[PDB]
RNA sequence: AAAAUGGAGA
RNA sequence: GAAGGGCCGCGAGCCCCCGCGCCUGGAGGAAGGAGAAGUCGUAACAAGGUAUCCGUAGGUGAACCUGCGGAUGGAUCCUU
RNA sequence: CAUCCGGUCGAUCCUGCCGGAGCGCGACGCUCUCCCCAAGGACGAAGCCAUGCAUGCCCGCUCACCCGGGACGCGGCGGACGGCUCAGGACAACGGUUGCACCCCCCGCGGCGGUCCCUGCUAGCCGGACACCGCUGGCAACCCGGCGCCAAGACGUGCGCGCACGGGCGCGCGCCCCGCGGGCGAGCAGCGUGACGCAGCGACGGCCCGCCCGGGCUUCCGGGGCAUCACCCGGUCGGCGCGGUCGCGGCGCGCCGAGGGCCCGACGCCUGGCGGAGAAUCAGGGUUCGACUCCGGAGAGCGGGCCUGCGAGACGGCCCGCACAUCCAAGGACGGCAGCAGGCGCGGAACUUGCCCAAUGCGCGGCGCGCGAGGCAGCGACGGGGAGCGCGCGAGCGAGGCGGGCCCACAGCCCCCGCCGCGCAGCCGAGGGCAAGGUCUGUGCCAGCAGCCGCGGUAAUUCCAGCUCGGCGAGCGUCGCGCGGCGCUGCUGCAGUUGAAACGCCCGUAGUUGGCCCCCCGCCGCCACGAGGAAACGGGAGCGCUCCAGGCAGGCCCGUUGGCCC
């Protein structure tokens, strides 16, 4: 398998170690996966959001970030939680190629829909800076959980000086 | 694993350190004579055992007395030993093993036994005997000539009753 | 000897030991590993081989007499080496090329004795004891 | 190497199983079940050489299958069959019951057990683990491990069973001095008390124990397996925990080969 | 190193042959975080932890800086 | 002033 | 959803330049070594007939000789 | 377990090495009347393999021109165990010490065993759908062609308690330190809230958690030679994110900052380099070797990739690259013995193309089978451990012949009985060390001998033989080897004014070494000294195989053993 052994890594002092045997099982890589996230269905139907199982060690079930484009979200302050498609990938950060295929990345800042969020204009201005993403339909948030190994996107709000700090990179940078 | 070969092999027989020594080649011979040995290599496998008994009791005699290490090897030392009849029961004591003679190795040897006791009356005639089957240790026929009998049970040194003790009726040829 | 001794010291002694060990003839011919590969055996007790030209070295002094000695091709490192033959007027049943075991003088390298220039010794020739042919014990 | 093994030869035996390393091609390995590998002495050799009830491992064979011993109500075919301390090996046809306590020579041995003893086996306990959902769970010594547990008992408690449903006979709490039974190194069989703890926010807790010899030895906590609240309170080996010494067994011995 | 320090512990060798010892030493790499900054020449514990990277496997706890220049004198404490 | 050999091996 | 195709992720091998490292083939040179009786001188060992000997240069059939600074293992432990 | 002696000479006293002398292991050679226990293609060939065998076991589901014996297949589980060889591999493998609150696991074993349902529902049991077979296909084989029915303890749809309950989420303790309990040494688990969501199994309801278990990393201390290898690495080295894995991680993939490691020898190079438990020989102190029992690691001609599974990069799994094959009817296929025999090759050399599951363990399985694992015999001067060829004046046996007994999967063997009994030896020397003829024959420094030191030049204690005789002995010698010898490798414990040897001289950095001196404290080191550290083996209880070598048995028995030191 593509393993991840150290004998393969350079010693600190910069032996190049012979590996003792051939590669193992146990240390076998798999397949990075590239999300794909669907910005309109449209006229095309050849692609639906579906997710992948996978063999593992011990007989372990892992989902995967083969195609999922709909997405969960929860307000920290509010506490509820209401589920939509997110409109793509943002501010991947690692690299700005990955936001072009919409490659979900764990706690990546994405663009998010207001779906069933719209009814926050409702609270009299709770988050007003979240109140004015929530009409216009396009938020910011950080899909916190792991994709590939667990195929899930269910993701945090992004609220704090933390919003701000990414905010000011989101608007103009 | 191979099981059957498993196993352990000893070295009674220990050549000495320089061989052509008139000393030592002469009493070989009068050894040989005084107690009938048909090998020499028997010799040498006394003095085998002969030195891992001189050996356990120097190590016993410059530990301290009722050391636990020494109490028990002692009394196992004295035991082998007043079984052996070379150490005399009386002696009883560790350092005693110091001093020891070869002779009283052979000494025990039961084929020096029947001589002794005129049971063949010659070491010849002895190792004949035995090799003929005609003493029995407690009745216990053995045709080996060094049968080893400890002291404690000298006693039950016994003669043969195929043609020796009260003929069963086996005189070897003469009967045919 | 100036001798440098102290607890922390085990450093002077593991080197100064490690290279004053490969100074005498004898640990070198040992250790230095040359002598595997050097000698014509391959360090055994017998080599197998072919016999080639048969050979009559003069001896030295006191010894004054030639001794026929046969040189032949090891087949394993295929190097032509000559051995000493044994008794008495051994050589005569030795004459074109035979299966000939050559074993070592004793001294393992120096020529033995006084007869100059002869290293190895030869032990048997076709597939009988060359020392039972000179005694009519096992011969052709 | 590659995946998990089941095979022993006759050298890896544990050396206090005492299996004999002659007349062994490969050792009788346990097969895992509620006694782990090193502590469980095979039951070929409790029924095949102990008992001497079969000639030959075949012999255990024909009969464990058919309900011959049953601890906490099982045979089973296999002469693998786990045990370890305080188990009642109990066998109907033999007349008799009995527990296996560590002799002094490391080995576990039989002790003929009284059908009162017979009722009741022990396991020790660890530390309790939330299982299921979060519904209380203890950790055991020998795998019994059981869920509702007694709310308040907090760490190290012993355990005893009915042999049937098998409730918690006794939470035995330590209370220092409390009578301990550690089977560890040289603990085969051997009583005391409990004395100094040395935790010392380390690995491995010291913990001494004085005993009716007079010996106060710190060990691992790990082989305790308390013998009563106060006394024995189980009947001990025929040692009692006083531990023999090699020159006594010579003598033991000594008159024994005489007398017979 | 960025927010990493590498401390040298030594380790004197009883060889047998000879009963003198050999001062062998040992640079441990491990993890200093900007709340307890280090001097040069200072004892600094490192904790048996998680394998953090390649070479990290440590962490730092207590630092004691000593006075002036500390050199070395092979002190395993 | 010149002024050179001394076979082998008991 | 197979036979295929594609984008690729891995991946032995290949090829083309090198950077090593180990092994080896040579026409012929250039040495070393060994065996009772070869040659030409005879250097040194007695101040061995010019006492040696070292370093360094120069020559030289061949050892050797010569120049200059030393050391005696010198043939001088010794006259203002 | 504390040692010599032959040799530089005209002699002496030396240094110094040569040689014997001791001891183990394998060749080799000369040889064997024994008997018993026994290693066995490790040695620059992990070279090639012809020929057979080496993981098989039960039919829930049998409807098979049978019987109570059941083929077959579907399924179930095992072939990830073992056996073998150490090729490769030098902060690796490897021994012990940590932790995994960075983690997976099948067997078994003790708990749990509520599982909303949107949909379809028969939910007291729903499907359609494959083998076996039936019928007829090809080829030179290999290889498996269709069709037709047909069942499952086969495979699949789905009922059932929204404190449904799959993960994984999103989110919610603290309040300067520390204690509390489901908690630990450690604020870790769990619960609640909010969003998803479809794990259970279930068509004969078993998912889940523990325990064990075997892994998977990991922490320290160890873990070949070479400086005629000194500066080396460039994901190299620290972070910062992320992917990926059972999992932490440069492991990968982005992003940065310039780091890493070194004369206490880095990096490099080499290794007829598997490490250890061990083994050899020795007073101590050592030295040497570790392939073979066992323990871990690797690897099945060679490199890669992949499946199946709970675990293998498995190789008597697969698929490709590369070599080399085999069949091959020219169209194809199909290998892998560093498993057991047995060949070829190779070398100095290295066992039956045997029998074989009864045991000894392991698989499937309460009513037994397999396992060239092993067991057994064969072979076998690897080696051991113990007899004989007489003793005596008579009569005595043991190598054997035949039958019995005994024995043994089957036979054998010791043994036990009788008629009988066919007792029978080598290979090294004889000047010295080193023990034993200046006997007697050839003999001319010739042959030859000759470890060594030395003999044969015409009168040999030294050869060539027959005398004799010394040693050892059914084993003796010849070699290569390791150790002792050898304090001739020196730490103990060596030399250096002339034997072998003080740099021509001085500064100098690491390195090594620093006087007295502060009683009491704290770290070093340091001993005493435990806990917990697999054996085998060895030190070492007890024990009479016909005596040991052996083995851990034995008997009216320490709960009889097999203690104990490793």
């Amino acid at each position: 398998g593509i393993t991840h052994d150290k004998m393969y890594k350079r010693s600190k002092t910069g032996a190049v170690q012979g590996k003792w045997h051939k590669k193992r099982k146990y240390n076998l890589g798999r397949q990075p996966a590239n999300t794909k996230l669907i910005v309109k269905v449209t006229s095309k139907k050849n692609e639906g959001q579906k997710i992948s199982t996978i063999r593992c060690r011990g007989g372990n079930i892992k989902r995967r970030a083969l195609r999922l484009s709909h997405g969960s979200f929860a307000w920290g302050s509010a506490d509820i939680s209401h589920k939509a498609r997110i409109l793509q990938v943002v501010y991947n950060s690692t690299s700005n190629e990955l936001v072009r295929t919409n490659t979900l990345v764990k706690g990546c800042v994405v663009q998010i829909d207001s779906a069933p969020f719209k009814s926050a204009l409702s609270n009299d201005t709770l988050d007003k800076e979240i109140l004015d993403q929530i009409r216009g339909d396009h938020i910011l948030a950080r899909i916190s959980s792991r994709p590939g190994q667990v195929g899930t996107a269910d993701g945090y709000i992004l609220e704090g000086p933390e919003l701000l700090f990414y905010q000011k990179k989101l608007a103009p940078k | 694993p191979r099981i059957s070969r498993h196993r352990n092999s000893s070295k009674t027989y220990s050549t000495p350190k320089k061989p052509f020594t008139k000393p030592r080649l002469d009493a070989e011979l009068k050894l040989c004579g005084e107690y009938g040995l048909k090998c020499k290599r028997e010799i040498y496998r006394a003095r085998y055992m002969l030195a891992k008994i001189r050996r356990t009791a120097r190590n016993l005699l410059t530990l301290d007395e009722n050391d636990i290490k020494r109490r028990f090897e002692g009394a196992a030392l004295l035991r082998r030993l007043h079984m052996l009849g070379i150490l005399d029961e009386e002696k009883d004591q560790l350092d005693y093993v110091l001093g020891l003679r070869i002779e009283d190795i052979f000494k025990r040897r039961l084929q020096s036994v029947i001589v002794e006791s005129k049971l063949a009356k010659s070491v010849h005639h002895a190792r004949n005997m035995i090799k003929a089957r005609h003493i029995s240790v407690g009745g216990q026929i053995v045709n080996i000539p060094s049968y080893m009998v400890r002291i404690s049970n000298t006693s039950r040194v016994a003669i043969a009753d195929t043609s020796s003790l009260a003929p069963n009726g086996k005189p070897g040829r003469t009967k045919r | 000897s100036g001798k440098t001794s102290g607890l922390y010291t085990a450093r002077k002694l593991r080197t100064i030991r490690r290279i004053q060990r490969w100074a005498d003839k004898r640990y070198r011919k040992a250790h230095l590993g040359t002598w595997l590969k050097a000698n014509p055996l391959e360090g055994a007790c017998m080599a197998r081989g072919i016999v080639t030209q048969k050979i009559g070295i003069s001896a030295k002094q006191p010894n004054s007499a030639v001794r026929k000695a046969v040189r032949v091709q090891l087949t394993k490192n295929s190097k032509k080496i000559t051995a000493f033959v044994p008794r008495d007027g051994s050589l005569t049943y030795i004459d074109n090329n035979d299966e000939v075991l050559v074993a070592g003088f004793g001294r393992a390298g120096r020529a033995v004795g006084d007869i100059p220039g002869c290293r190895f010794k030869v032990i048997k020739v076709a597939g009988i004891g060359l020392l039972a042919l000179f005694l009519r014990k096992r011969e052709k | 190497a590659r995946g998990v093994r089941k095979h022993l030869k006759r050298l890896n035996a544990p050396k206090h199983w005492l299996l004999d390393k002659m007349g062994g091609i490969w050792a009788p390995r346990p097969t895992n079940g509620p006694h782990g590998l090193r502590e469980c002495i095979p039951l070929i050799l409790i029924l095949r050489n102990r008992l001497h009830y079969a000639n030959t491992y075949a012999e255990t064979s024909m009969i464990l299958q058919d309900k011959n011993v049953l601890i906490d109500g099982k045979p089973r075919t296999d002469p693998t069959f786990p045990v370890g301390f305080m188990d009642v090996f109990e066998i109907p046809k033999v007349h008799k019951t009995f527990r296996v306590l560590y002799d002094v020579k490391g080995r576990f041995t039989l002790v003929p057990i009284q059908s009162n003893e017979a009722g009741f086996k022990l396991c020790r306990v660890q530390k309790i683990f939330l299982g299921d959902k979060g519904m209380p769970y203890l950790s055991t010594h020998d795998a019994r491990t059981i869920r509702f547990p007694h709310p308040d008992i907090k760490t190290n408690d012993t355990i005893k069973i009915n042999l049937k449903t098998g409730k918690i006979d006794e939470w035995y709490k330590f209370d220092i001095g409390k009578i301990v039974m550690v089977t560890g190194g040289r603990n085969c069989g051997r009583i005391g008390t409990i004395q100094a703890i040395d935790k010392h926010m380390g690995s491995y807790t010291m913990i001494r124990m004085k005993d009716t010899e007079g010996t106060e030895f710190l060990t691992r906590l790990c082989n305790v397996f308390v013998i009563g609240n106060d006394s024995p309170a189980v009947a001990i080996p025929t040692t009692k925990g006083i531990r023999p010494d090699i020159i006594k067994n010579r003598e033991l011995r000594l008159r024994s080969i005489a007398k017979r | 190193m960025q927010r990493s320090i590498i401390v040298r512990r030594d380790y004197l060798h009883f060889v047998q042959k000879y009963k003198r010892y050999e001062r062998r030493h040992k640079h441990v790499a491990a993890h200093l975080s900007p709340c307890f900054r280090v001097k040069e020449g200072d004892i600094v514990t490192i904790g048996e932890c998680r394998p953090l990277s390649k070479t990290i496997r440590f962490n730092v706890i207590k630092v004691e800086p000593v006075s002036e220049a500390a050199k070395k004198r092979f002190s395993p404490f």
